[PDB]
RNA sequence: GCGAAACAGUACCGUGAGGGAAAGGUGAAAAGAACCCAGAGAUGGGAGUGAAAUAGAUUCUGAAACCAUAUGCCUACAACG
RNA sequence: UGAGUAACGCUUGGGAGUGAGAAUCUCCCAAACCGAUUGACUAAGGUUUCCUGGACCAGGGUCGUCCUUCCAGGGUUAGUC
């Protein structure tokens, strides 16, 4: 046996969740599409 | 001073358990709650841990202990009136001692 | 391209009829019982009569 | 390719660094809002 | 014997397993 | 003087095989702002015996627990490794 | 009379599970073992082992016979997802749903389960239905 | 409602000034599920405590969109806001 | 919804073993690339990412008994650098 645990903490599925910042910075550019 | 202390006779006034005689074993104050002997047992199921050296056999079945029970249900118990009855108590102050001593209110009995 | 309208919960599990699975065919063992996958070794390592590997 | 920041331990504090701050009226300033906001790294000299 | 039945696993604070000190098991886990 | 400088002995790996074959090896932990110089005055003034070398290290503080709910940082040691002269072997614990 | 088993959090997705599920619906529990144990799928292995529990407690804990039991419904309801940041190109960002299922398998030994089930529902709007009438004496009464 | 009811000017972004979140509720009392079965285990099904376990730590109530199962009816010559 | 679609970002075969489960973990034999370099020593930077044992909540574009991930312990010795 000797399962046990007598430390004040103790955990195997440990708590933690991904966040996103939401990084979305994009741009653009020009074109040859022009009809001046 | 308190109304409650340890060691002398209390009973219960509400609850599944009327009437219940007890022994104040360990006041905690500040979540005003009572330890009294004989009366809220609860049984824990008891799990098996070794790590230890008094780990190592833990020997823990259907324990009954004592559950902790609030201040307000509890009643202060008469002991030297003849006819045994439940009441309030004063806190009046004798000269002999200078010290604050618990009366009743429905008698003249000390603490 | 893209799709200028949104596609419903209808056309959708109608392109899905065509997903169902198949049950594999399966056989007996004749030394042992237990079912296995046709044309195939069981886990004995025993095929018709000629032991082909060590037992699982 | 050669993004912008290239560290160096020496050019971060002799910039921005708390004595760096504390040379110019300017620096008090910028020093005195951050206590306001109460930021726990006050400077990069706090870096741990 | 009875020393070495006490030297596997059990692992010290600032040791490992194996490399048990073959004198000094008898203080920390007493 | 003061004997504040002698924190606290540490036992590992490294420290018992230092501490076999002839000369001693004895490591403890001292105060981060005490010198060399310092750690061998304590040791004459509370041992008796007079080093015949000092070798100091520092560990720097690390992130431990990394993950947990609260994360928290190492503590500074600064590590003292006193050799005793050949045949000499005196006791960290017992006086 | 139905036994039945759970599963949380599994980490197959609810589309690519019911595709197995639809292959276990209605079968015998021997048949339906020896299905499960052949198919080479990923979430094969993981109904199989919910589908051996439920067998289990059907057999120890609600007494069962054991040569009836046909699985009656086993479905991959939809479970929490995860939300994760893949990096794209030129800056840009999109968003991975890790799928998770909540696996349920159920069988039962009575082959007109279906009817119990409704005869159940017929009961509840049954019983919504005197009240009415029974609030209609009242009413009248007074 | 102060940005901040929780350890918030924190996590995080930026060289820097600066910018800046989300997240509360088991039960009267943990009495937080001993024990049995399947499983490698988490876990699930029973048992037990509890008034209530479909109050079980995923923890007051649990709406819709959304995804599946089923009683009954209809649908494979058919131009459909 | 698109849709289980595009994509999974330069490197093979086998034997034995562990394990509940192995194309992916360990060992061995080959095989294929680097060889003014994918070799070795350090500056800058990074800040424990280094060693041992254990685990497979999460991360690893698959899997995983394995990891630069997590847990526990340990590791950096100067009169001449
Ligand atoms: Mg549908
Ligand atoms: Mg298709
Ligand atoms: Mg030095
Ligand atoms: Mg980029
Ligand atoms: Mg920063
Ligand atoms: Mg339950
Ligand atoms: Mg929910
Ligand atoms: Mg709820
Ligand atoms: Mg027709
Ligand atoms: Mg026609
Ligand atoms: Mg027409
Ligand atoms: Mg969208
Ligand atoms: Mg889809
Ligand atoms: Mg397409
Ligand atoms: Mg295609
Ligand atoms: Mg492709
Ligand atoms: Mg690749
Ligand atoms: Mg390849
Ligand atoms: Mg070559
Ligand atoms: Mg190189
Ligand atoms: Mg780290
Ligand atoms: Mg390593
Ligand atoms: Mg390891
Ligand atoms: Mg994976
Ligand atoms: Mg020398
Ligand atoms: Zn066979």
């Amino acid at each position: 046996x000797x399962x046990x645990x007598x430390x004040x903490x103790x955990x195997x599925x440990x708590x933690x969740x991904x966040x996103x910042x939401x990084x979305x910075x994009x741009x653009x550019x020009x074109x040859x599409k022009a009809a001046d | 001073m308190q109304r409650i202390k340890k060691g002398d006779k209390v009973v219960v006034i509400t609850g599944k358990n009327k009437g219940g005689s007890g022994i104040v074993l360990k006041i905690m104050p500040a979540r005003q709650q009572a330890i009294v002997e004989g009366l809220n047992k609860v049984t824990r199921h008891k799990k098996k841990d070794q790590t230890t050296k008094r780990a190592a056999k833990q020997s823990t079945g259907k324990v009954q202990q004592e559950a902790p029970i609030f201040l307000s249900k509890l009643a202060l118990f008469d002991q030297k009136a003849k006819q045994q009855t439940i009441g309030k108590i004063k806190y009046v102050m004798d000269p002999k001692t200078n010290k604050k001593t618990r009366v009743f209110k429905k008698s003249n009995n000390t603490l | 391209a893209v799709q200028q309208r949104r596609s419903s919960k209808h056309r959708r599990d109608k392109r899905r009829s065509h997903d169902a699975l198949t049950a594999q065919a399966l056989s007996v063992c004749q030394k042992c019982g237990k079912k296995k996958l046709f044309h195939r070794v069981c886990s004995c390592g025993m095929y018709g009569d000629l032991r082909v590997k060590k037992a699982y | 390719m050669k993004r912008t920041y290239q560290p160096s331990k020496l050019k971060r504090a002799k910039t921005h660094g708390f004595l760096a701050r504390m040379a110019t009226a300017s620096g008090r300033k910028v020093l005195k809002l951050r206590r306001k906001k109460q930021r726990a790294q006050l400077t990069v000299s706090s870096e741990r | 014997k009875q020393t070495q039945d006490l030297t596997k696993n059990m692992k010290i604070k600032g040791f490992r397993k194996g490399k048990v000190p073959p004198t000094l098991a008898k203080d920390y886990l007493d | 003087d003061v004997t504040n400088v002698l924190l606290k002995p540490v036992l590992t790996e490294k420290v018992y095989f230092n501490q076999m074959g002839e000369t001693k090896k004895y490591v403890f932990v001292v105060n981060p702002k005490a010198s060399k110089t310092r750690v061998k005055l304590a040791f004459e003034l509370v041992y008796g015996i007079k080093p015949l070398k000092v070798n100091t290290l520092i560990r720097k503080p690390t992130t431990i627990r990394g993950g947990s709910r609260f994360p928290g940082l190492s503590k500074l040691e600064k590590l003292a490794v006193i050799t005793l002269p050949k045949g000499i072997a005196i006791s960290v614990t017992g006086e | 009379m139905i036994a039945f088993a759970k599963q949380f959090r599994v980490r197959i997705s609810p589309q690519k599970a019911r595709l197995v599920c639809q292959l276990i619906v209605g079968k015998k529990t021997a048949d339906a073992q020896n299905i499960l144990s052949n198919t080479p799928k990923k979430a094969a292995t993981l109904i199989a082992k919910l589908l051996n529990s439920a067998i289990a407690n059907a057999t120890n804990n609600h007494g069962m016979n054991g040569d009836a039991l046909y699985v009656f419904e086993c479905v991959a309801n939809q479970g929490p997802s995860m939300k994760r940041t893949i990096p794209r190109a030129k800056g840009s960002s999109n968003m991975i749903t890790k799928r998770s299922s909540n696996l349920v398998v159920k069988l039962s030994d009575n082959p007109n389960e279906r009817q119990e089930l409704i005869k159940q529902q017929k009961a509840l709007v049954k019983k919504r239905v005197e009240g009415q009438q029974k609030a209609k004496m009242a009413r009248q009464k007074a």
